[PDB]
């Protein structure tokens, strides 16, 4: 032991000071909006276009476009003609004898531009905890069908971070298709959803479109760049820096029931030039995986407290919500809740894991989880040694640059450090 | 507002 004043503890992770932190998910979260149809009693895959198609007829409120919000670097008309020339080439769809399984688009001057054919440091905004807070929440939707796993699979079925694993693994293996097989064609690609209503319908969601670029991808690291075209009922005014790299179109007039009544609220457009690596692409085809690390990380808990009253607390805990754990914070304090919503927890930390995958956070987590084991052994009483936690804070801090989900991360370690070392 | 590594301090 040594004199308590030469003992170090762990002080907060210092975040960056600079410009609210942008969004950088390869598709929209909580903003994406689904045009929707209730699929035939059959419930038969249709082919993709046609799907989009009959989903962007559900929609009453089309009108001409217009730029609502522009993206700063960008030539703004060559967004706004891209996403008329998608119009027109299913137009053209439309106007043949029968829907293509396939749309290779015309290489105009406004697709080449936008086809191509960050160390500045920002501050985490608030958007970022916010959309977490979505991904825990159920929604009306399941995404998914049922070893007792069948609990965890019922607490985790209609979950939000569910329906960005199901759309994320669809449009990932589409693009990948389309990759292989047109690489050098702009092929235009529906993001499509599949999921059942609380009556037991299936239904399948049109969110938008993505153009791919050429897609020449000998190596892994190799890029597809592509356009994303998304509708949302989300007003980018509310947080323009959310938005830095798009641009914004109004796109349509959506009628919407309220207090007030039914009302019309604006159908946008959220545009972006992107890209995805062939690697990037496979690891998002197996989001499916987040599930089973979040089911194992359950088990591994439930089996904790199972090697405690040696018996197997499964039934208990899903069964009677008494037993909770601590998941979330308020101005009050701390929060327990069910192991429902730890499962949920659970699993949309590894979906956003996987959406917000970098180099930056793959540093926070090895360096992060180190410090973490010193935080605990110190709440413990066990005096772990420190000589390094110099180094850890260097390695730890050089990662807190402006990638928003590594900033909440750290965000969350502060959190947590301080009701740990109370 | 949810927190995973609150899970810890159990």
């Amino acid at each position: 032991s040594i004199e308590p004043f030469l003992r170090t503890t762990p002080r907060p992770l210092r975040l960056p000071d600079g410009p609210l932190c942008h969004q950088r998910s390869k598709f929209l979260l909580m903003d994406a909006l689904k045009l929707s149809i209730e699929d035939p009693s059959h419930e038969g895959e249709g082919i993709p276009l046609y799907d989009a198609i009959k989903c962007m007829k559900t929609f009453f409120g089309w009108k001409e476009p217009n730029i609502v919000k522009p993206h700063e670097k960008g030539i703004n008309p060559n967004y706004l003609m891209a996403w008329k020339q998608v119009l027109a080439e299913l137009q053209d769809i439309e106007n043949e004898e029968k829907i293509p399984r396939t749309k290779n688009m015309k290489r105009t001057s406004q697709l080449k531009w936008a086809l191509g054919e960050e160390p500045e440091p920002r501050s985490l905004a608030s958007w970022v905890q916010n959309e977490f807070n979505k991904a825990c929440e159920l929604t009306d939707s399941s995404w998914i069908e049922l070893m007792r796993r069948n609990y965890f699979t019922a607490e985790v079925s209609h979950c939000r971070a569910t329906e960005y694993i199901m759309k994320g693994v669809y449009i990932n293996t589409a693009l990948l298709n389309a990759s292989c097989a047109a690489m050098d064609d702009f092929q235009l690609i529906p993001m499509i959803s599949k999921c059942r209503t609380k009556e037991g319908r299936r239904k399948t969601n049109l969110y938008g479109f993505i153009i791919k670029g050429r897609s020449h991808l000998r190596n892994d690291t190799d890029v597809v760049n592509f356009v994303s075209m998304e509708f949302s009922l989300t007003d980018p005014r509310l947080e323009p820096h959310k938005w830095e790299k798009y641009c914004v179109l109004e796109i349509g007039d959506m009628l919407l029931r309220t207090a007030i009544g039914q009302v019309s609220r604006p159908m946008f457009l959220y545009v972006r030039t992107n890209g995805t690596s062939k690697i990037k692409m496979k690891w998002g085809m197996e989001m499916r995986r987040c599930l089973l690390q979040s089911l194992q990380q359950i088990e591994s808990m439930i089996e904790a407290e199972s090697s405690v009253k040696e018996k197997d607390m499964t039934k208990e805990f899903f069964e009677n919500k008494s037993e909770t754990w601590p998941i979330g914070e308020s101005p009050r304090g701390v929060e327990e809740g069910s192991i429902g919503k730890v499962c949920r927890t659970l699993l949309a930390k590894s979906v956003f894991n996987s959406l917000y995958a970098s180099p930056q956070l793959e540093g926070f987590s090895a360096e992060s989880r180190k410090l973490l084991l010193i935080v605990q052994a110190l709440r413990d009483n066990l005096e772990p040694g420190t000589f390094d936690l110099g180094g850890l804070y260097e390695a730890i801090e050089e990662c807190l640059i402006n990638d928003p989900w590594v900033l909440l991360n750290a965000s969350w370690f502060n959190s947590f450090l301080t009701h740990a070392l109370k | 507002d949810y927190n995973p590594y609150l899970l810890f301090l159990k």
